[PDB]
């Protein structure tokens, strides 16, 4: 193997970092552009969100992967900011190289970059500081939602998606809990729908339907028998199997399994139920007994999936048929199969007018790509809105905020005596990378766009005026309603510095080559 | 991983789509060039193609931009009708003009918004040029004949075209909207008629009826079932084991013959003399059915049966143990006819109403399949003309008109997209140049004069480029409906734009 | 792009170059081929017709040549080599016009206009013989025989052909009579003298032993059923594990079949013909020997040809199992003949069959396997020449001499046409004059001089005379026994015009993945 | 396109930077001497920036501006010849960045003059007036400048003498400009530095005349630029020889000619004549010279073309290049003409007191050994150049490289407030400035980037604080040890530099 140190170490780091940064910058913001990429599987995957791009690519060098991990934590915490964090990171490394050839050591760069980002978080704290009750939040929240949904491409008739999301963060969450609720949130997508229909499911959906249409399409409030019992083959982990031969053993078996299935239906119905959810579903044979002792049932529920339905409804468990009682039965308001807007979408809902401790956000779209795109718009949208329900502190994106901060950092950069001063000013140009890269997306030259925004930040010292981010020929960020959470941008700025600071610190590299994954 | 960088991704995107583009552009418009597809990599053959569906699917895509477009256009052909040639050619022509833009250095979003606003201008101008010709229903019939006539030609058919104009117009007209593979079911067979197609009154089924089962059934009552035995039925007293030594191999085969007789008694109970099963059995099982006197008609079609069910009030649905579960269909005679020189069992008793069956006769299977696809696209265009009975004059006359209107607005309206609005207009006019030189007229001269004429209000005169001349399109009939063109334009602009947006391709 | 220009130039180069090699036709010219294959086998070839059908290529443009020959055989059955060589002329036209700046779509159009005019002029020069009249048919048949290998078996063959086609015939000048009705069977034994025309339907098959029905009365059998017997399709409870137990099962199996074949004979069967594909083993191999005894004919694993002819002509339809008795949907018949002749040959003749007013069969006989081959080719062409008259009548010059003649008349019609298309057709008139030229050229040495000369001698004779192409010498070519049917040369032009046109039509590379 | 100037311009920049790199390590008193190989194979040891560029440069178009740039510096200040190259190359580093970004060259050239106009403001506020009519103030500012120059050993003795020449040529409070077009550097063999003196009139080179008078008072300054003999034949004389007779015939013409000329000069009234060489005048006669001296007229024969043009302006003794033009107007008025053979051996003509426009002083610089004379010639030059710079521009600024950081910092902040597309240009320009004090600190010996980071922070808080100090090698106040430079010497470095960078950017 080879020992890479110093210049060898930092040269490699720019080469790896940039490759990721270039795709992200050309997919940045609501003026952002779709990237149609092919795998070696003959398939085609159409992406735009920064996280899916990181999952897709396995480009050389460790530095690629370190950005991948970083983005994943942030999808849960903030949501969006996935494109933004990585493009800002590569800007730091381009500037560091400019200062590195001048003769500046990377530890100088490292401390001054960390110190500059603290100037910027203080600037961004000024813009809002409001925390308001949940009802009042709902109009600002919907305006934020447009933007976020817009940065996964298209946002026209996507106003349902925003209005269902305010309900979705409220139910699962408290106002000052200060914890995550996206493991309580189930995202669901099914092909054949529309992007113009978005529904809020205050229970849970199983993709399964009734065993017969002849069985009733309504079931009472509560009385759900949660079961692990077979009415079809359960596929046993036992071993050597044997089959029936001839007419006589065939007949004996058939009458046996029919006899046992009728006894089972009766004991469920006696302890009080009108919905059987059974792990191992229903056979053609089993249908006959179940209509005859009349009890709606769902055929098949996954092994783990049965747990997820229990916690969500708050219902009280019954593990198995061996464990039947009338003191423990699950919760419902109604059990009915729902046709959303088409008969191509058939999900069967166990919906709650009782306790709900999870929310299923059911979004539809007519084809595979359309649901993919819609799920990722909506989850990220939900997450940014959860930061804002708690504390409704809002800043206007589009790079306006960054320009103001760039002015603030650049001044504060030079008023310290230490050798960091040069780093700190490069930090100010590095914040500017984001309206510069937005411009590439807009259809505008990178350079003059930033300096138009800048004059307007010399006046106010607040983002609410800027340039185009939807494209409509306005010079406003408050008549465009381009809005991101305050914690969210603050998060892209602090995370990116924290990460790149490890990368400047490490110049001790054992690779044979220059990169290994 | 592999990273194909910012210039290079866009270059792959342009050449790939251009190459596939040039295959469907020859057939498109009036008679010019055709494709004869050369097959050697799957199998060694030559194929006579004229439909865009065949050309585009059969040749793979291994250029990543190329994949997206062939999938969008194929679905448009099903719905819209003639979306295969139309969507692909225009999408390709737009990328050519992107190539220009980009080297010059215009940003991809200027191009994307210029093309898009220009699509909105084209659509508004197509609405302007389109006017009704379905204000009396007999006048409506005639409007539909023109539209139909246009689709059918410039697709190789010998004399099956002449029938189809009248056929498609009849089928659509009576039904009003919707699909029309339910109002005319396409049974394809070879006959002694070289390229003739007619309207059957009944449903006729190919297969000879031999043996003791009689060829003439009188007083049919049909029991409809969609499943049945493949050739052997398994059941309660059907399940046995009789095989475990080498001589016991013939004994089980004996036994399977017996299982055939068990299925016969199932129908015998119903007392329904005509049982239809969708699958074919063999000649030997047939003797059992015919003997009992509950006749099995095998190799039945779903489409045929559906034709009878609608007029009689029967139901097409499985489950049989009694005939009260599944409603009955009727015919008088199911009589063995010979049509062509092939012997057919022909159901006759009901005629028309909600469905007809159309029997095509050729001598090659290729002719039937080719004929169906031509026809198919036509029926779809005519489906849309019932809803919006506007019609707009084409042949390349439409495409220049919208382009003139887009050039006028291209100067006035935008702040930076001027260059791109014009590029959109020039790409519509690319289609009428290519066909000019196949015809024996000068491309340059055609696009530069009549364009001002038709725009000023001579919408009738348009491009007749199967002779290289200016002809009336109201009298010559090279006019297609408003709907079909509006949707393929929409589609093609979106498709180009999608792949124009792509500045890096990563391959993992 | 650059994909359409280069493909058209090479594909045209590549067919045409092979067509140059191939053009050595008529008479003794070029030098033999002993061929080392791409798979390492020794193959020897002669005759232009036989080669072209056989030819194994993978160049898309050259495949057109293979299949062009086959269509010609089906419509004409004459001019199979001829149609390819004149197609190579049209290709020669296509390059010169690309250089001039006449676009490819235009050159397609012109082929149609070349066809329309040309065939009309062929009909003009032609002397219209009657297609139902024997004398003129008899002369014409001699022309085709004497141009093939025979010159002494020709005597026998001319009259049998006029009779054969007479059976199938339809009065009109419209398309009728085919080799889907003219059935051609081979038989080892007999001689070219003994060849026999049976006006009904005779099928070629092999029949077990000698000692079977050769007399009148038959019910013709078209069956699709396997027997029911022990260890066949009926139950047995006797399970073998011994040679002895094996012997019992087979004995009782064959025994029941001896009874069965009597019910087959009760029907009137003296002919039974078994299906091609089994439903277990079909009628067992034991059944066939028992059937032979009843005096009833066999063939299991029947050819495809027989199944098509029986059903169509005689109306013969499948029948139910024998234990269940036969359904009686079988056609009429009155002869079961096993044709033995000079100690060899097994055959079925069906006389008193129902007919639709078509369908003849000629039996082709020869005492040795090569001697059958010699009758067979020669007769094929003699049947086909008379055939071509019913489909479309008349006689024009033969050997491909009216395509040379047509060239003079046709130049004039292009000039006065005065289109875009005129130049393409005029250039094709000059290309049809190369066909005796190109034929000779390849053989030897000194090419140029003879090549120009043959075009002078034919041209100068005018619109009614030129050089003959089966005797040489400038003499009247329209009737002199150097004739062929109108159908042969019009058909040849037609087929050529379509296949060639297709090369021009493509654009850009295409190769399915 | 403008692609090919783009490619040419980068190549030119890179060549110019490389030549400029050698001079960054030759900068200031602590500069590293450069051993330079000529195309003549001689090693030349210099630490003066300007002559390195001149003596051999590469054949690229930006390299040539550098010779020109420092040549312009010499006439304008005479000082900062080394420093002016430093800022030029440093700016061209900044430009590549702008270009790639998409700031067009036209923008960078107007912004670079705009930034000079903006730079000069910040500089002046720092500057502080001194008297220009007082001897002592000009001397302290000149003395500080001399320690910084390469030459210093005898510059102590030459500094009060440098001011004295300049003080006489300052007569109003504006202090004129003071060029070297009035202060004349004349050298004389023999003598010491203490023997050097300021002669009121002009001192002229050589002195040919030993038959003439040697001291004449109340003299009239006459100027010859006409011949003293009839024209060439083959010698400067009309006389030539090739036969005994041949010389006689020319002599008849010559003899007549020499008497009328010598007499004509005397009739108008002259007692000083200034005569040039026998290769700069087409004829002169030894015979005419013997008589011309013996009429009792004081003659210097042999003097330069440069000298003759010099005298004509300064002492108002205007051209007389013909007989017709000796009139009274042309003549000067000298108070004394005198031979001096003391204070250095050899004889020179002193005219002490002269009627002159302006006022013209001459310093006869002198020394014991040949190399002593040359060191003092350098020393007055350095000393005088700084005085002239301060009388033009009354205020005084610091040296040591501190002003250069102080402008930059202000120019960054102001640019951001102003904003605009040109913001990037003025910000990068200010950072171009940061290179030169940094490059200086390295030569003084202390880690360079660390030095210039710290001085920025001292300027930000305090302003007028630390600078590069020659004792310390590093960071100590220049307020405690006066390091001064005249205001014009820094204005010159910047404005000339920008103009050169402007031409190269504009150049295709």
């Amino acid at each position: 193997k080879s020992r890479l140190m110093g210049l060898e170490a930092l040269k490699s780091h720019i080469m790896a970092a940039k490759a990721v940064a270039n795709t992200m910058r050309t997919s940045l913001g609501p003026n952002g552009l779709d990237k149609m990429m092919v795998d070696k599987d003959g398939d085609v995957t159409v992406t735009n969100d920064g996280a899916t791009i990181l999952s897709m690519m396995d480009v050389d060098h460790q530095i690629a992967k370190l950005m991948v991990e970083l983005s994943k934590s942030q999808d849960d915490e903030i949501g969006d900011g996935t494109t933004g964090v990585v493009v800002l990171a590569g800007a730091l490394l381009e500037e560091a190289e400019q200062l590195l050839d001048r003769g500046i050591h990377p530890i100088r760069i490292a401390d001054g970059y960390e110190q500059a980002a603290r100037v910027a978080i203080e600037h961004l704290d000024k813009i809002s500081d409001s925390v308001l009750v949940d009802i009042k939040d709902t109009e600002p929240l919907i305006q934020t939602a447009k933007t976020t949904l817009g940065s996964k491409v298209v946002n026209s008739c996507h106003r349902q998606m925003a209005e269902i999301a305010v309900n979705a963060v409220l139910t699962v969450a408290d106002m000052e809990r200060r914890d995550v609720d996206f493991e309580l949130i189930k995202v669901e997508g099914k092909v054949g729908g529309r992007l113009e229909d978005t529904k809020l499911i205050k229970g849970v959906i199983v993709d399964k339907d009734f065993s017969h249409p002849q069985m009733p399409k309504k079931v009472e409030d509560a009385k759900i028998a949660i079961l692990t019992c077979p009415f079809e083959p359960p596929k046993p982990k036992t071993k050597h199997k044997l089959d029936v031969t001839s007419v006589e053993d065939y007949k004996a078996l058939q009458k046996y399994e029919k006899e046992k299935f009728e006894e089972m239906i009766q004991q469920i119905k006696e302890t009080g139920a009108n919905l059987a959810i059974c792990q191992w579903g229903f056979d053609d044979e089993a249908n006959h007994l179940l209509l005859q002792n009349n009890l709606p049932a769902v055929r098949w529920v996954g092994g783990p999936e049965i747990e997820l339905i229990a916690i969500a409804t708050g219902g009280r468990i019954v593990p198995r048929f061996s464990e039947l009682t009338a003191e423990k039965l699950g919760f419902a308001g109604l059990v009915q199969e729902i046709s959303f807007g088409t008969t191509k979408d058939k999900m069967l809902v166990i919906e709650q007018c009782k306790n709900s401790r999870a929310v299923t956000i059911f979004i539809r779209g007519g084809n595979k790509m359309i649901i993919e795109e819609a799920k990722r718009s909506l989850h990220d949208a939900l997450c940014v809105i959860r930061n804002l329900i708690r504390d409704n502190r809002v800043v206007y994106g589009g790079g306006a905020a960054e320009i103001s901060c760039a002015l603030a950092v650049s001044q504060e950069a030079d008023k310290c005596p230490t050798l960091e001063q040069y780093a700190m000013r490069a930090f100010a140009d590095a914040l500017e990378v984001i309206p510069m890269a937005l411009s590439e997306n807009s259809g505008m030259n990178p350079i003059q766009t930033m300096t138009e925004v800048r004059a307007r930040q010399v006046k106010e010292m607040n983002p609410a005026l800027g340039i185009d981010c939807l494209h409509k020929g306005t010079n406003d960020m408050k008549q465009q309603h381009v809005i991101e959470t305050l914690i969210g941008k603050k998060q892209q700025i602090s995370l990116a510095t924290q990460m790149v600071r490890m990368i400047l610190k490490i110049d001790d590299i054992r690779k044979p080559g220059e990169s290994e994954e | 991983a592999d990273e194909e960088r910012a210039e290079t991704a866009r270059l792959t995107s342009f050449i790939g789509a251009i190459a596939i583009g040039d295959l469907v552009k020859s057939t498109l418009g009036p008679k010019g060039m055709d494709k004869i597809l050369l097959s050697s990599g799957r199998d060694a053959s030559l194929m006579v193609t004229n439909d865009g569906a065949t050309i585009l699917k059969n040749i793979g895509v291994d250029n990543p931009a190329a994949k997206v477009l062939v999938d969008m256009s194929r679905v448009q052909d099903d719905e819209v009708g003639d979306g295969t040639t139309s969507v692909t050619v225009l999408a390709a022509e737009l990328l050519r003009e992107a190539e220009s833009l980009i080297a010059k250095k215009i940003h991809p979003q200027t191009i994307i918004a210029g093309w898009r606003e220009a699509t909105k201008a084209a659509r508004e101008a197509l609405l302007s040029s389109a006017v009704d010709h379905g204000s009396d229903e007999v006048k409506f019939r005639q409007d539909l004949m023109n539209i139909a006539g246009t689709t059918l030609s410039s697709k190789l058919l010998t004399h099956h075209k002449d029938h189809f104009t009248k056929l498609a117009v009849e089928a659509v007209l009576r039904l009003k909207g919707s699909g029309n593979l339910e109002a005319i079911h396409i049974i394809k067979k070879l006959g002694g008629s070289l390229a003739d197609s007619y309207l059957d009154e009944g449903f006729l089924l190919d297969k000879k009826i031999g043996v003791n089962q009689p060829k003439r059934i009188e007083n049919a009552k049909i029991l409809i079932a969609n499943t049945g035995m493949d050739t052997d039925k398994i059941k309660i007293f059907g399940s046995r084991v009789r095989v475990d030594s080498t001589a016991k191999v013939a004994e089980i085969e004996h036994a399977e013959k017996e299982k055939m007789k068990e299925k016969v008694e199932r129908i015998l109970k119903h007392g329904i003399n005509c049982f239809i099963n969708r699958q074919l059995i063999y000649n030997y099982p047939e003797q059992l059915f015919g003997a009992a006197g509950v006749m099995a008609i095998e190799h039945a079609d779903f489409a045929g049966v559906e034709r009878l069910a609608l007029v009689t009030g029967g139901e097409i649905a499985s489950t049989f143990d009694h005939p009260e579960l599944v409603k009955l269909g009727s015919c008088k005679l199911i009589e063995e006819v010979m049509i062509g020189e092939d012997k057919l069992i022909h159901f006759s008793g009901v005629a028309l109403g909600e469905a007809c069956t159309i029997v095509l006769r050729g001598a090659t299977q290729q002719i039937l399949d080719e004929a169906e696809r031509s026809l198919h696209d036509a029926l779809c265009v005519l489906a849309q003309t019932v809803k919006d009975s506007r019609t707009v004059y084409g042949g390349g006359c439409s495409e220049m008109l919208m382009a003139h209107a887009v050039t006028q607005l291209a100067n006035r309206t935008p702040g930076k997209e001027a260059v791109a609005m014009e590029s959109y207009a020039k790409a519509l006019r690319m289609l009428p140049t290519i066909i000019a030189d196949n015809a024996g007229y000068d491309s340059a001269d055609l696009v530069a004069q009549l364009r001002a004429a038709h725009s000023e209000g001579n919408t009738t005169a348009g491009l007749d480029m199967r002779e290289g001349t200016i002809g009336d399109m109201a009298i010559l009939g090279i006019t297609e409906s408003f709907q079909v063109k509006r949707q393929v334009l929409l589609s093609a602009a979106e498709a180009a734009e999608v792949i124009l947006r792509v500045d890096n391709i990563i391959k993992a | 792009r650059d994909k359409p220009a280069q493909i058209r130039f090479s594909n045209i180069s590549a067919a045409k170059a092979v067509a140059d090699a191939i053009r050595t036709s008529l008479g003794p010219k070029g030098m033999d081929k002993m061929i080392q294959d791409g798979k390492g086998d020794v193959t020897i070839t002669n005759d232009g017709a036989t080669i072209l059908k056989q030819m194994q290529v993978l160049h898309p443009a050259a495949r057109m040549l293979v299949e062009l020959s086959k269509a010609q055989d089906i419509e004409a059955g004459d001019g199979t080599t001829s149609v390819v060589i004149i197609a190579g002329s049209l290709l020669d036209s296509c390059t010169k016009l690309l250089q001039k700046g006449i676009h490819p779509t235009i050159i397609s159009e012109s082929f149609q206009k070349a066809l329309e005019k040309g065939i009309e002029i062929l009909t003009d020069m032609s002397r219209p013989v009657e297609l139902s009249d024997r004398e003129t048919l008899l002369n014409s048949a001699t022309t085709s025989l004497n141009s093939k290998v025979v010159s002494q078996y020709s005597s026998l063959l001319s009259p049998m052909s006029v009779n054969a086609v007479m059976k199938v015939i339809d009065p009109a000048t419209a398309t009728s009579v085919d080799l889907r009705d003219i059935k051609i069977v081979k038989k080892l034994g007999g001689t070219i003298d003994d060849c026999e025309l049976v006006e009904g339907l005779v099928l070629t098959q092999k029949v077990s032993n000698s000692g079977i029905t050769r007399v009148e009365k038959a019910k013709i059998g078209l069956i699709q059923f396997c027997l029911s017997a022990p260890k066949t399709d009926m139950d047995n409870q006797i399970v073998v594990s011994d040679y002895a137990q094996m012997d019992r099962v087979l004995r009782e199996e064959r025994a029941y079949i001896l009874n069965l074949v009597k019910q087959i004979k009760k029907t009137g069967c003296n002919v039974l013909l078994i299906q091609k594909s089994i439903l277990r083993d079909a009628l067992s191999d034991l059944a066939l020997h028992f059937l032979n005894k009843m005096k009833i004919m066999v063939i299991k694993d029947i050819e495809r040809e027989d199944i098509e002819f029986i059903c169509k002509t005689i109306g013969t339809k499948p029948v139910a199992h024998i234990d269940q008795f036969t359904a009686d949907m079988l056609g009429s018949a009155e002869l079961a003949e096993e044709v033995n002749l000079n100690g060899s040959g097994k055959l079925l003749k069906i006389t008193g069959c129902a007919s639709p007013g078509k369908t003849v069969t000629i039996v082709v006989r020869g005492s040795n396997k090569l001697v059958i081959e010699e009758a067979e080719r020669s007769i094929h062409d003699a049947l086909c020449v008379i055939r071509c008259l019913v489909k479309k009548r008349a006689l024009i010059a033969g050997g491909g001499a009216p395509e040379i003649e047509l060239a003079l008349r046709l130049t004039e019609y292009s000039r006065t046409l005065s289109g875009m298309e005129s130049y393409c057709v005029r250039a094709f008139a000059d290309a049809m004059e190369v066909i005796p030229s190109t034929l000779a050229e390849n053989a030897g040495l000194n090419p140029i001089s003879t090549v120009t000369e043959l075009r002078n001698r034919h041209a100068q004779g005018e619109k009614t005379a030129g050089i003959n192409v089966r005797k040489g010498g400038i003499s009247n070519i329209l009737e002199e026994l150097v004739v062929q049917p109108l159908l042969v040369s019009v058909s040849a032009l037609t087929l050529a015009t379509e296949t060639v046109r297709s090369i021009l039509k493509i654009d850009d590379v295409v190769n399915t993945r």
